[PDB]
C-alpha cells in the first residue's frame, strides 16, 4: 500500500556530471533500497539501509533521505553508469518497488549508418516479402523513418522497434520492418528508406530496385 | 562464484500451473533466506514469495492461496509452485539471496531470469529468413511469427560478439517478430560464412541458416 514515486522517470547527465534522482513514498518507511538494471541484465544491488554501500559497488554512489523522501547520487557520472535505478522499502507491510529512473549518458552525437534489405527467396516461395532496414548506432535517440515504395511514402504495414542505450559504445538502434504479400511486393519496383536525424538537415537515404 | 540459474519457465494456459526452480551454487544455500521476484512485461518489479530462515513463508495479496515457495537443502534448489494461473501472471520470473545483515530486508543476488507467459494463444515456431544486401558489411536475420517470447540469436554459434546487437520482439496481436543484425569487414565476408543460430525452446526449434549474397 505504501506506493513510491520516482522522478524524474527519465533523465541525462553528461560524463563527469554529479546526478541525484528521487524517491517520494506515499508514507513513511523505514529504510529505503536502491538496485541498477542495465540494459539485458539482471538488477543488481548498491545501497542498503538508506544509506550503505553494498559490496563491490564504487564509491561514487551514495544514499541518504528519511521519512517519505529518499535520493540516489551518483558524484561524477561514467558510461557504465546508463542504467535504470530502482528504489524499494521496507516497513511493517514491505517489498514494493518504484518504477524505475532511466538515466542516459550524454556522449558525441553520431549519425546512422543506415542498411535495406530486399525480402529473401526463401520468404517469397511462401508468398511473403518483408523489406527490412537498420539504422544503426546514432545519437541522440530522437529519429525518423519514412518509406517510400516508388518514390511515393508508404504507411500501412510497417513495424518499428528500438534498442536501449548500448552499455558500450553508448549510442542507440533502430529496426523497420515493411511486410508484404509477394504479390504486393512484385508490383513494384523502387523501394525506399529514409532516416531524418538532427545530425543532418537532408535526410539520409537507402534504395533498391527489385528488378536490379 | 555466486550463482543462480532459473528454469522451468514457458507458456500456460489460462488456470493451468507450472513449477519453477532455481539452481545455486558458490555459497551455502541453507544460512540464507530466498525470495521469488517477477519483471512484468512493462517493467514493474513485484515482490512474489519469501522462504526464511526457519521456515516461515510470505507471500503478496495478489498470490496468495496460488503459490507456494519451497527449499531443498540437500542440492541447494529453490522452488515456486504456480497454480490457478491468470494472464496478469506473465513475467520474466527471478529468484534472489536475501541480505543477511540489515536493519530491514533487501536483496543481494538475482539470477538471470526464467520467463512465463499465461495465455490462450498457441504455440508457434518461428520462421528464419537471411538479411543480404564498402568497406564494411551489414548482414541480417529476420525471425518472423513465433509465440512464445523468447528466442535466442548467435552468430557463427557465437563466435561473433562484437558488431552483433538484437532488436527486441515486437508483438503483432498473436505473433512475435524480431530482427537481428551484425557488422563485418568487406574482407570477411562473402569469401567466409556467417550464419545466425536461432534458438526457440518453447517449441524445440533450433535453426541456422546461411547468409548467401546476391
Ligand atoms: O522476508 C519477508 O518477505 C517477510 O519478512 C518478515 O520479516 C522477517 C525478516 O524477513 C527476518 O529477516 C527477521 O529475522 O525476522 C522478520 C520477522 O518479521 C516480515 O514481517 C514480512 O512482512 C510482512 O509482514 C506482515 C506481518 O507483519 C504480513 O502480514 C505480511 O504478509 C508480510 O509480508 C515479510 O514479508
Amino acid at each position: 500500500q505504501i506506493v513510491l514515486t520516482q522522478s524524474p522517470a527519465i533523465m541525462s547527465a553528461s560524463p563527469g556530471e554529479k546526478v541525484t534522482m528521487t524517491c517520494s513514498a506515499s508514507s513513511s518507511v523505514s529504510y529505503m533500497y536502491w538496485y541498477q538494471q542495465k540494459p539485458g541484465s539482471s538488477p543488481r544491488l548498491l545501497i542498503y539501509d538508506t544509506s550503505n554501500l553494498a559490496s563491490g559497488v564504487p564509491v561514487r554512489f551514495s544514499g541518504s533521505g528519511s521519512g517519505t523522501s529518499y535520493s540516489l547520487t551518483i558524484s561524477r557520472m561514467e558510461a557504465e553508469d546508463a542504467a535504470t535505478y530502482y528504489c524499494q522499502q521496507w516497513s511493517t507491510y514491505p517489498f514494493t518497488f518504484g518504477s524505475g529512473t532511466k538515466l542516459e549518458i550524454k556522449r558525441a552525437d553520431a549519425a546512422p549508418t543506415v542498411s535495406i534489405f530486399p525480402p529473401s527467396s526463401e520468404q517469397l516461395t511462401s508468398g511473403g516479402a518483408s523489406v527490412v532496414c537498420f539504422l544503426n548506432n546514432f545519437y541522440p535517440k530522437d529519429i525518423n523513418v519514412k518509406w517510400k515504395i516508388d518514390g511515393s511514402e508508404r504507411q500501412n504495414g510497417v513495424l518499428n522497434s528500438w534498442t536501449d542505450q548500448d552499455s558500450k559504445d553508448s549510442t542507440y538502434s533502430m529496426s523497420s520492418t515493411l511486410t508484404l504479400t509477394k504479390d504486393e511486393y512484385e508490383r513494384h519496383n523502387s523501394y525506399t528508406c529514409e532516416a531524418t536525424h538532427k545530425t543532418s538537415t537532408s535526410p539520409i537515404v537507402k534504395s533498391f530496385n527489385r528488378n536490379g | 562464484e555466486v550463482k543462480l540459474v532459473e528454469s522451468g519457465g514457458g507458456l500456460v494456459k489460462p488456470g493451468g500451473s507450472l513449477k519453477l526452480s532455481c539452481a545455486a551454487s558458490g555459497f551455502t544455500f541453507s544460512n540464507y533466506a530466498m525470495s521469488w521476484v517477477r519483471q512484468t512485461p512493462e517493467k514493474r518489479l513485484e515482490w512474489v514469495a519469501s522462504i526464511i530462515i526457519g521456515g516461515n513463508t510470505y507471500y503478496p495479496d495478489s498470490v496468495k492461496g496460488r503459490f507456494t515457495i519451497s527449499r531443498d537443502n540437500a542440492r541447494n534448489i529453490l522452488y515456486l509452485q504456480m497454480s490457478s494461473l491468470r494472464s496478469e501472471d506473465t513475467a520474466m520470473y527471478y529468484c534472489t539471496r536475501r541480505v543477511v545483515v540489515t536493519k530491514g530486508g533487501a536483496m543481494d543476488y538475482w539470477g538471470q531470469g526464467t520467463s512465463v507467459t499465461v495465455s490462450s494463444a498457441k504455440t508457434t515456431p518461428p520462421s528464419v529468413y537471411p538479411l543480404a544486401p564498402n568497406s564494411m558489411v551489414t548482414l541480417g536475420c529476420l525471425v518472423k511469427g513465433y509465440f512464445p517470447e523468447p528466442v535466442t540469436v548467435t552468430w557463427n554459434s557465437g563466435s561473433l560478439s562484437s558488431g552483433v546487437h538484437t532488436f527486441p520482439a515486437v508483438l503483432q496481436s498473436d505473433l512475435y517478430t524480431l530482427s537481428s543484425s551484425v557488422t563485418v569487414p568487406s574482407s570477411t565476408w562473402p569469401s567466409e560464412t556467417v550464419t545466425c543460430n536461432v534458438a526457440h525452446p518453447a517449441s524445440s526449434t533450433k535453426v541456422d541458416k546461411k547468409i548467401v549474397p546476391r
